[PDB]
């Protein structure tokens, strides 16, 4: 429970993983070369962490433990000539000379599965050269069905493969308003119930909900995919502070488990970080911890394009950075208790779980950030879910009922048969998920 | 299959091919002998894709250019930067097409056909990382509407795994030098509504128009809107040519840009449309590009888009531009022009944007459309169809050349096809 | 047994021996006046193989020129390599044979036969590691087909167990001056079929093509021919001498290139083949070479792949290769040339690698192959005799000379005999 596997699919999830790899670099202070970087500490690396994402080596190179995996040649060229591949091992890298298809087609095809063995027996030797595993991390954009359905495709084989960890899996939403691609909602659709029958907890993040924050709280007159990517680099660092630095309150990954999943068939859960802000407002502004657990709340840091105050409460966890008093979060906690700012449930309502790190948050250069000792990171269960869940589905139904393309699917890989399955399960979880919410 | 051959032909599509290739050289950067001087992996990524590498460091571009009268290809191999063509690209016969459908294809075609399908075969096993051919040719020259309609058909029945793409030009309906040359043109569009996947219209009026308005000038010059042609299939290939934040291959462009196998058709504008001086008058900026791109005088289809009904529209630009920006543009603009833009879609919108930027230009787009109007731009032409053959005149030419009423009844029928699916769909 | 001799006789296979040592003196670099030049140690070895170690270091190449003309030896030591000549090495006598098989084979051959016989004694007893007897003569003349064959007889005879290359051009079906001259081929190859072991398929009609679409010559010359055979022919000897990943003998291509003892035919076929020019424009690469070795147009034999089927196939290469090349060339050319590749063997391939580059080159290669197109020569030849000797036409020449129209049908049914062993085999 030492060792978690991080996968990178599709052209978003490869540009999001190297984000990941260079921001946890830079809060270790690794550079390049590394040999840790260097060995002074302690707890950069040894001891964990590094121990959870970057392999340890004989000669002690801290080698980060990616799968890059792309059918776009150009994508791969681009992540080969940076220093992440130095870091990474070339073996552990995955090429492929032509695309998928746009997007879902090939992806979840059998074409996609060819390269699932090698895959497989590349993640069986890297699992065999190091030592115990707590879960696998997954990172494919929801609306690139290429990375869609190749990581629904690993996370079947892992989960008939192993099946003993939580497989975690981080998935990029497009914005419900403009979409660049036309088979985005069906591919999107077609890789829920793939999620829903092998991922054992989820991630939901909006890009819409990513470009207004930085415009908003970064106050940056040009959004960049290089932004977004610094975010979630950002975000999935704040997931696992715990577990690469010790702190006073150190959290597990099955505690995240058992958390998020209180149900038979729950495993949604929104991600919020506060304070977000401009470098510059923040050296200016000096909020309190109080007004951070407020922001969370509100519907930009929440990172979806959905308001929480329609969504109903479930149970909840926030990690903090740096230096944190436990008396101050508690009477934080009560005073939102007592603002009742999100409805709360009759199972739940108690469920307010607090965790402290003693890593400090570090803002990258590239993407501005509130420069505060203590962060907030609130992992939260609300029903604005259902609601996204069945604003993309009007528009799938929408499209569905003329289609305009169902027989490159239907001749490729698919048919109407699972587009209509696909849709049915969507339909019931939401039926599900609004029944959960609405019988308190 | 990264790799795209253009295919030459026409006795007009040749200088097209010729000042594709030199745009080519001039904006990637390339001796006309062949030696690189691009910078610096990328361009030569792109090298590979478009040339081959000779010995001796040189490169030879990757063309097949096929058309009569062989003294028009020496002239031009005569030329400073065509001194790297291979011998082997061009492979030309004699004499002349005479201006006539059967002569260019039923005729001569019928005994080059089997060495020009040498020629593409061995460059086929020369590079196996093709993917599609990009087709320059006269839709009213004799030449062009000749053999380029055969040539297509032959390699949609050897090659369907290979992707389409032409550049064809179409016949002007008010001036003529002859009336055969529509009736070329439709008995050719018979066939290549069949045996194509993908065609840019382009109509030389509006090329005259366009250079009366920006470039000024009273009597238009070929080369220039050669060179403006040209520019606009290398703002359409950049999405290869150069990485930027969303490439996408031509199957992802054309599956996302026909709902059906119908709708090769596409109606092209290029922007900024710079006029001599005006360089310091305006500023590069996305809302005057925008207008530009909806301007319905502006495309070189060219058809009216006001009259006509978005069914598909696509913005591929290149610079630096930002992603929001953009966004908020097009969502303003699909907003505004809800009565033109279908609304079951109900975005119709595929934009690709270009890391780098053009030499000269801050900023450059190139816009795609599809428009029910453009069933006019053929009926005319099927009007002259019924209004040049009914008087029966020089019915005996065909009539020496074999060509009988029912291919003519056919084109009138796929012509028939094409307004329906125009009206299906209706405007 | 590396040493191997020379033979030259014919009105042609004369000049064709010289342009052989033409070769042979600028492959390793030689002066035609017997001054050592090559470097260091091999070069050494193929002149005591080929030459002779002289007085003062000189070197002379073992060659056997006979012909009934003296002006031809003049014409050859006009030439600057092989101006000097022991009078030994050559032996002339007079007049002519009529282009007559029978008579120069019957009169104009035995008069000198025992004088060359003595000769060739002499010289293999002064040759220990004698091999290989390379044979230049031509087919089409009756005074060579005569001659050589005789020649090719009494060396038969004398020598059963030293192989015998030949290397002499078949007649050219559109030359119609003299209709004796394919009688005479048919008679000598009725003969040498037992007489000569090892022979390679020549036609003149095939070197015409040949030069008029590679070095597009107005008028066809014997010189450029007589340099491409004489390339041929010296490069399957330096695959043996100079050093390789493979080299190759001829008791090797007689055990192997070879099913059945009754098959002695071998077809020919060189690359690179670049046009006059287009030298830069070319980059020599294995699949090129390839698809030139499979075509019949590169072919001189010349056999159609297409319509023979292939009952073994060889390719041999000098130059830096790889042997992973041109395993995945012949891996791919059987999977896709498996209707002519015969189904007995199933996989026919035998392969040979000079390392050292070749002369003027970084990589040449040789081809032969053993098709089912050979007997379509032989019904030609054989439907040539038949009508033209049912005329009875210039027969009384023949019955002058004595030979009998029994033994005539005796080798028209033989060389059927050859035709339906071709057919067994069947195509």
């Amino acid at each position: 429970m030492r060792e978690v596997i991080s996968i990178n699919v599709g052209q978003a999830g490869c540009q999001i993983g190297n984000a990941c790899w260079e921001l946890y670099s830079l809060e270790h202070g690794i550079k390049p070369d590394g040999h840790l970087e260097d060995g002074l500490s302690k707890p950069k690396g040894g001891e964990e962490g590094f121990s959870t994402f970057f392999h340890e080596t004989g000669y002690g190179k801290f080698v980060p433990r990616a799968i890059y995996v792309d059918l776009e040649p150009n994508v791969i060229d681009e992540v080969r000539n940076g220093p992440y591949k130095d870091l990474f091992h070339p073996e552990q890298l995955i090429s492929g000379k032509e695309d998928a298809a746009n997007n879902y087609a090939r992806g979840h095809y059998t074409v996609g599965r060819e390269i699932l063995g090698d895959v497989l027996d590349r993640i069986r030797k890297l699992a065999d050269q190091c030592d115990g595993l707590q879960g696998f991390l997954f990172t494919h954009s929801l609306g690139g069905g290429t990375g869609s359905g190749l990581g629904s495709l690993l996370l079947e084989e892992l989960s008939a493969e192993y099946g003993k960890k939580s497989k975690l899996e981080f998935a990029v939403y497009p914005a419900p308003q403009v979409s660049t691609s036309v088979v985005e909602p069906y591919n999107t659709v077609l890789t829920t119930h793939t999620t829903l029958e092998h991922a054992d907890c989820t991630f939901m993040v909006d890009n819409e909900a990513i470009y207004d924050m930085c415009k908003r709280n970064l106050d940056i007159p040009r959004p960049s995919f290089a932004n977004l990517n610094n975010l979630i680099a950002q975000v999935v660092s704040s997931v696992t502070a715990s577990l690469r630095f010790d702190g006073s309150l150190n959290v597990d990954l099955n505690e995240f488990q058992t958390n998020l999943v209180p149900y038979p068939r729950i495993h949604f859960p929104l991600v919020s970080y506060s304070p977000v802000l401009s470098k510059s407002k923040a050296f200016h502004e000096s909020n309190s911890v109080s007004e951070i657990t407020n922001a969370c709340f509100e519907p930009g840091n929440q990172m979806v394009k959905c308001d929480p105050r329609d969504g109903k409460y479930m149970a909840t966890c926030l990690l903090y950075r740096g230096d944190v008093v436990t008396r101050d979060v508690q009477r934080a906690v009560e005073q939102v208790k007592n603002k009742k700012t999100v409805q709360l449930v009759d199972w739940c309502p108690t469920g307010f779980k607090i965790g402290i790190c003693y890593e400090p948050p570090t803002a990258t250069p590239n993407s501005q950030l509130a420069t505060v000792d203590r962060a907030v990171c609130m992992l939260s269960n609300t029903t604005s879910i259902a609601e996204a869940w069945k604003r993309i589905d009007r528009k799938f139904d929408l499209m569905y009922a003329k289609r305009a393309f169902v027989h490159w699917y239907v001749g490729e890989g698919m048919e109407e048969g699972e587009f209509t399955e696909a849709r049915e399960d969507l339909a019931a979880l939401e039926r599900d998920y609004i029944e959960v919410g609405a019988d308190s | 299959m990264r790799e795209i051959i253009h295919i030459s032909t026409g006795q007009c599509g040749n200088q097209i091919g010729a000042a594709f290739w030199e745009t080519i050289c001039g904006e990637h950067g390339l001796d006309f002998n062949g030696t690189y001087h691009g910078h610096d992996d990328i361009q030569k990524e792109r090298l590979n894709v478009y040339f081959n590498e000779a010995s001796s460091g040189k490169w030879v571009p990757r063309s097949i250019n096929v058309d009569l009268e062989p003294g028009t290809i020496d002239a031009v191999r005569n030329s400073a930067i065509g001194n790297l063509f291979r011998p082997d690209n061009y492979i030309f016969g004699q004499s002349s097409a005479g201006n006539v459908w059967a002569k260019g294809h039923y005729t001569e075609g019928a005994e080059l056909v089997d060495s020009v399908m040498d020629v593409i075969r061995r460059e086929a096993e020369g590079c196996d990382s093709l993917q599609g051919f990009q087709i320059t040719h006269s839709l009213g020259g004799g030449t062009g509407s000749g053999m380029g309609t055969l040539l297509i058909s032959k390699i949609r029945e050897e090659f369907p795994d290979r992707m389409m793409a032409t550049f064809s030009v179409l016949p002007s309906p008010k001036t003529s030098d002859t009336v055969v040359e529509p009736y070329n043109a439709t008995l050719s569009v018979h066939q290549l509504v069949e045996h194509s996947d993908e065609t840019f219209c382009i109509d030389n009026e509006a090329l005259y128009d366009i250079c009366q308005r920006t470039l000024k000038l009273n009597q238009p010059s070929y080369g220039d809107l050669n060179n403006l042609v040209s520019s606009v299939m290398s703002g359409v290939t950049t999405s290869l040519r150069y990485p930027g934040q969303l490439n996408s291959d031509l199957r992802k462009l054309a599956v996302n840009l026909v709902p059906f196998p119908r709708l090769h058709f596409f109606m092209v504008g290029y922007a900024p449309l710079t006029a001599i001086g005006s360089q310091s008058f305006r500023s590069l900026t996305v809302p005057e590009l925008t207008q530009q791109m909806f301007d319905a005088k502006n495309m070189m289809a060219a058809a009216d888009p006001r009259n006509g009904r978005y069914l598909t529209v696509a913005a591929f630009f290149r610079g630096k531009v930002s992603v929001k920006e953009v966004e908020d543009e097009m969502h303003k603009v699909q907003s505004k022009n809800s009565d033109y833009f279908v609304e079951w879609i109900p975005n119709n919108v595929q934009t690709a944007v270009c890391s780098v930027a053009p030499q000269g230009l801050d900023m450059a787009a190139t816009f795609i459309a599809n428009s029910t109007s453009i069933q006019e731009l053929f009926k005319r032409v099927g009007d002259q169809f019924s209004a040049m053959f009914k008087r029966k005149a020089f019915l005996h030419w065909y009539t020496s050349e074999g060509m009988d009423e029912l291919e003519f009844s056919e084109a009138e029928s796929n012509m028939n096809d094409l307004v329906s699916e125009y009206q299906q769909y209706q405007e």
